[PDB]
């Protein structure tokens, strides 16, 4: 169980990053790319949160 | 005359490489240990289109030669006709019927490109049409239904139409059975090997015990 | 098991032989030592997301 | 540590070297100049109800002629920035060239109700695009009505999203059966508006083009114009590979991609494997920077 | 394992190797067998196991 925990710990930490947390991409170089800094920002604001 | 799928009819969903990890999808699938149609070659009437199509065909040497799609066939809208030959493939979308009762002897899009075992899925999205295909043949021992297995269908053709379908008709060779099933919005759990190629799928949504695997 | 003891005002037991027996217990002492890195995890590569 | 003073032990120091990045673009070799003028400078538009769609595949999708001319009014751009458009690239292209009056110009925009809202520019939820508008008042607008354009209205019912569909059936507004013939509130389908020089400005016609795109990362047919480069491996570089941009080495890889398979992806679903859109070879992609060290000191 | 370590989170190895654990319950083993309690109050006094 000590093992196994702390295996699915960090599974569970590296699946967190295609979240989207309500943004339009989880990709990030998506969202500069496609938007300009007035939205961007707030976009990516979300998935740094 | 009805039949039993035995764990058939998965396709890749995307062009996305996969090495030796199990991905849960939401997408139009064929459910495992569905109801399908079985027809005999004498016939070939006209079926709905639905949602999707999942195809099959087991024939002794190309007697099914190809596939009407349309909503009315009154040469009235499209309706997309696909016709295999051995010199070349002809697909066209042209309205108007041809023949008295179709059978092997301005159009806006044209395109040219039981030992038998042949699945094919025909969907679209949005008008836009995806046909996804597997050839395996089957040598010995041929029970007349649904080999049991398991077989990933690979994508083939795409093509940007806009056609609206909703009814469809096979095509028969003159001078063998096949199978019809229906898609539904389901959710799989799909197993990648180091090569890539899908070896294993699980219906979420058919027992309580796929439900707990997909959990 | 349901048991019963033979209470009385007037008796005992007492074993005239014995056992040795070895158990085993066991005892988590210590886990996984890991470290992130903030900004590899959280942009990663990226000058203006830092 | 943020301190000028550190104590004996050893610390894991984040990286504040900098390391330069070389710009690295990839993009398909397609010549041909896109056929815009088709969808601009033609004598006569297509009927606004028909939904005659014009397709984009094969094309250098140079925006300058968008930014650079004079009849552009608006640039309602939905899932995407219209100032970065010459960037990226696109699968398939589709323009929805139709002429509406002008203050219903404002009513193409989805989640919106209207007589053009509901029933020709029903545009879905998940939507991206542009649509784009100017004026028409040397080519619509004609002496005493212009007739080119039929427009479809009085129906209760709303037509679906982006499907292309044609009603010569009269719309039934009454429960008296039509049937085709004029009658007790049975209206025709088509309607001119009959634009004239001599109305106002929003009730000039204006030339409005649709286009969707789609966004995606898949293999691109339309790019925008930009050059492609050398691809330099075994060193920390940018890459920009279709539209899609990212940091790190690009190395050989030995993941035997299926035929049709483009992108090769992580357990976190990041990109780990492209294929090259003209040379067609794997690249794996390893990450620049390194993350950090540690430093022992007294 | 790489996927973790490509997104900055790695696992740091313990200070004690599992040889240096062994030498640790090899040395406990010794003196318990061959001292009894008498090398956990102080200096080991050999006495037979008897
Ligand atoms: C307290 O409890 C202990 C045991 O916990 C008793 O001590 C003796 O213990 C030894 C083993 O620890 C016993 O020895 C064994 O005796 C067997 C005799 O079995 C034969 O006889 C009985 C009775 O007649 C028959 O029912 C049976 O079928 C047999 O015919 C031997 O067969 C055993 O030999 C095996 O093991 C030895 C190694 O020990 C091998 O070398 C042999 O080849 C063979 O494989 C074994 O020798 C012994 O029986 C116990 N003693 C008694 C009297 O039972 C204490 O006696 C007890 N104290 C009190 C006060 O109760
Ligand atoms: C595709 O075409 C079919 C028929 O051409 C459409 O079905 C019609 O839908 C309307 C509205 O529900 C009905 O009043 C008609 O009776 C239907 N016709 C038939 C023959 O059933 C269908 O709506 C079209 N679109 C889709 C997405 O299937
Ligand atoms: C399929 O349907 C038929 C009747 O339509 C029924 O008799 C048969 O049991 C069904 N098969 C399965 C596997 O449910
Ligand atoms: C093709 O020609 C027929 C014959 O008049 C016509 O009804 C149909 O609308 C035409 N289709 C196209 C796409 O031009
Ligand atoms: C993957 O393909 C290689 C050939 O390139 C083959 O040797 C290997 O067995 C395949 N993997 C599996 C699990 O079959
Ligand atoms: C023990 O002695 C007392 C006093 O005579 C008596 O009441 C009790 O029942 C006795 N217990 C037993 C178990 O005999
Ligand atoms: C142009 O593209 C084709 C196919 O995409 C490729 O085979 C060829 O090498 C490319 N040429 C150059 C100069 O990039």
């Amino acid at each position: 169980d000590v093992v196994n925990h702390n295996a699915q710990a960090l599974n569970t930490l590296v699946k967190q990053l295609s979240s989207k947390f309500g943004a339009i991409s989880s990709v990030l170089n998506d969202i500069f790319s496609r938007l300009d800094k007035v939205e961007a920002e707030v976009q990516i604001d979300r998935l740094i949160t | 005359a009805y039949t039993n799928s035995f764990t058939r009819g998965v396709y890749y969903p995307d062009k996305v490489f996969r090495s030796s990890v199990l991905h849960s999808t939401q997408d139009l699938f064929l459910p495992f240990f569905s109801n399908v149609t079985w027809f005999h070659v004498i016939d070939n009437p006209v079926l709905p289109f639905n949602d999707g199509v999942y195809f099959a065909s087991i024939e002794k040497s190309n007697i099914i030669r190809g596939w009407i799609f349309g909503t009315t066939l009154d040469s009235k809208t499209q309706s997309l006709l696909i016709v295999n030959n051995a010199t070349n493939v002809v697909i066209k979308v042209c309205e108007f019927q041809f023949c008295n009762d179709p059978f092997l002897d301005n159009c806006t899009f044209e395109y040219v490109s039981f030992k038998n075992l042949r699945e094919f899925v025909f969907k679209n999205i949005d008008g836009y049409f995806k046909i996804y295909s597997k050839h395996t043949p089957i040598i010995v021992r041929e029970p007349e239904d649904l080999p049991q297995g398991f077989s990933a269908l690979e994508p083939l053709v795409d093509l940007p139409i806009g056609i609206n379908i909703t009814r469809f008709q096979t095509l028969l060779a003159l001078h063998a059975a096949y199978y019809v099933g229906y898609l539904q919005p389901r959710t799989f759990l799909l197993k990648y090997n180091e090569n890539g190629t899908i070896t294993d799928a699980v219906d979420c949504a058919l027992d309580p015990l796929s439900e707990t695997k997909c959990t | 098991a349901e048991n019963s003891v033979a209470y009385s005002n007037n008796s005992i037991a007492i074993p005239t032989n014995f056992t040795i027996s070895v158990t085993t217990e066991i005892l988590p002492v210590s886990m996984t030592k890991t470290s992130v890195d903030c900004t590899m995890y959280i942009c990663g590569d990226s000058t203006e997301c830092s | 540590l943020k301190s000028f003073t550190v104590e004996k032990g050893i610390y894991q120091t984040s990286n504040f070297r900098v390391q330069p990045t070389e710009s690295i673009v990839r993009f398909p070799n397609i010549t041909n100049l896109c056929p815009f003028d088709e969808v601009f400078n033609a004598t006569r538009f297509a009927s606004v109800y028909a939904w005659n769609r014009k397709r984009i595949s094969n094309c250098v999708a140079d925006y300058s002629v968008l930014y650079n001319l004079a009849p552009f009014f608006t640039f309602k751009c939905y899932g995407v920035s219209p100032t970065k458009l010459n960037d990226l690239c696109f699968t398939n292209v589709y323009a929805d060239s139709f002429v509406i009056r002008g203050d219903e110009v404002r009513q193409i925009a989805p989640g919106q109700t209207g007589n053009i809202a509901d029933y020709n520019y029903k545009l879905p939820d998940d939507f991206t695009g542009c649509v784009i508008a100017w004026n028409s008042n040397k080519l619509d607008s004609k002496v005493s009505g212009n007739y080119n354009y039929l427009y479809r209205l009085f129906r209760k019912s709303n037509l679906k999203p982006f499907e292309r569909d044609i009603s010569t059936e009269i719309y039934q507004a009454g429960n008296k059966p039509c049937n085709g013939v004029a009658g007790f509130n049975c209206y025709f389908p088509l309607r001119s508006y009959s634009f004239r020089p001599t109305y106002g400005v929003g009730h000039q016609p204006y030339r409005v083009v649709v286009l969707s795109f789609e966004l995606l990362h898949a293999p691109a047919t339309v790019c925008g114009p930009k050059k492609s480069t050398n691809l330099v491996k075994n060193k920390c570089v940018n890459f920009n590979f279709n539209g899609l941009k990212g940091t790190g080495v690009l190395t050989e890889s030995n993941k035997k991609f299926l035929p049709f398979q483009q992108f090769g992806r992580d357990i976190a679903d990041t990109t780990d494997a492209v294929r090259d859109p003209q040379t067609l070879e794997i690249l794996d992609i390893t990450p620049c920077s390194f993350g950090g060290v540690s430093v022992i000191t007294p | 394992i790489c996927a973790q370590k490509f997104k900055g989170l790695t696992v740091l190895p313990p200070l004690l190797t599992d040889e240096m654990i062994a030498q640790y319950t090899s040395a406990l083993l010794a003196g318990t067998i061959t001292s009894g309690w008498t090398f956990g109050a102080g200096a080991a006094l050999q006495i037979p196991f008897a």
